[PDB]
């Protein structure tokens, strides 16, 4: 799979 | 701009609205008349200008990288002459994307960044810079490429001094700056044992504050300790 | 328009594009750029036209379908007074929509339907014709809500008529036009009846014509029969 | 679920 970055919200 | 007569609370009602539509271009034109008022942003006013653009570009990224991907085929020994196109529509898609990466850029150096005092604000905004700035290293190729890589540098190493300083390990905030530049350093700055190594810390150092948190909160940090997790399994 | 310099061929060639990279309003202004050029369409280059703006509509519509259900809970009983926003920006988006479906039905005038003189070629414009009118009886309120409607309606009548005598049963073509016009009847002309009627009728029909078929056409017609017949399931 | 219009492709 691709890697994260941010997704938070809050 | 096309907002000016709009009345920054309507704008930012409609922002909402537009979210829960999933019309995410004109949720962040609606932010971006917003920030256009003169006014600090709140918390939730900063989540909602992060949220917009973030959809925004993500689909002009996405975009571009199937693009790029057919443009470095059709260059390929043995691949059939297909004309300009494919090499002019991605740079039509790059070109829109840049757009947008200067358009937050923009918003963030007038004057988002100067009046942003308190470390949340200021952290949040320097995240931002760094991340546009990253999104900008992503399609660059020429001359610029190096000067584009050191503003994400930058603006990524003063977030990350200051967050040390005035933030929690388990600050969402933080967190989700040092996965961000932890990504920059593994695909941006060709440096993967620094992303490995600020993972890894950052990690920890939250793992060893979460027993000062309460249930939401510790709901909110263990969700990006788990991207942290993710990569770090993705990488080694 | 904007696109009056660029080769028929290029236009075809980044409509795939823009479909393969999910940009389908870019594949949507392609394809009315290639129709502009005033030749008629291929069967491979009618499903690029009708693709494009059936995403970019469907986009539209399911963000009005948000928009009016939050308007309509604001307008009950005990709901708090939140000001004109919700309004104005469903009729917004309302304004959008109506500007896609008459830019569609403006190419099907000009010139599409008048040279369009196969069955399969007619059918299709027919029903696209009905399908566009469709989408703006799902917004309308006003006075001319009635001449929408009868518009739908005629576009879609004359469709079957020619479908019924030039096409098989089991042609995608006439399958999906029996299958909208079903819709139609069911939500837009207050006639379940009708509509289960003609869904039954289509489904049995095309069943008893599916053995003079290759394993690649039954593919595809049995497909679309199971929309027929997923319908019938909930309306019944 | 939401009732179905065609989706046809091709
Ligand atoms: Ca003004
Ligand atoms: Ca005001
Ligand atoms: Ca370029
Ligand atoms: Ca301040
Ligand atoms: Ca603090
Ligand atoms: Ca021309
Ligand atoms: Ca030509
Ligand atoms: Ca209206
Ligand atoms: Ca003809
Ligand atoms: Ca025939
Ligand atoms: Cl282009
Ligand atoms: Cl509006």
């Amino acid at each position: 799979l691709r890697r994260m970055s941010d997704e938070f919200v809050d | 701009g096309a907002m000016g007569s709009m009345e920054r609370a309507s704008l930012i009602q409609k922002a909402k609205l537009a979210e829960q539509a999933e019309r995410y271009e004109d949720m962040a034109a609606f932010m971006k008349g917003a920030v256009e008022k003169g006014e600090e942003l709140s918390c939730e006013e900063r989540n909602l200008l992060s949220v917009a653009y973030k959809n925004v570009v993500g689909g002009q990224r996405a975009a571009w990288r199937v693009l790029s991907s057919i443009e470095q085929k059709s260059n390929e020994e043995g691949s059939e002459e297909k004309g300009p196109e494919v090499r002019e529509y991605r740079e039509k898609v790059e070109t829109e994307l840049q757009g947008v990466c200067d358009t937050v850029l923009g918003l963030l150096d007038s004057h988002l960044i100067k009046e942003a005092g308190d470390a949340e604000s200021r952290v949040f905004y320097l995240k931002m810079k760094g991340d546009y700035y990253r999104y900008l290293a992503e399609v660059a190729t020429g001359d610029d490429k190096k000067r584009i890589i050191d503003s994400a540098r930058s603006a990524y190493q003063e977030a990350m001094d200051i967050s040390k300083k005035e933030m929690p390990p388990t600050n969402p905030i933080r967190l989700g700056l040092a996965l961000n530049f932890s990504v920059f350093h593994y695909e941006i700055a060709n440096s993967p044992e620094e992303a490995i190594s600020l993972a890894k810390t950052t990690f920890d150092e939250a793992m060893a504050d979460l027993h000062t948190l309460s249930e939401d909160s510790y709901k909110d940090s263990t969700l990006i300790m788990q991207l942290l997790r993710d990569n770090l399994t993705l990488w080694t």
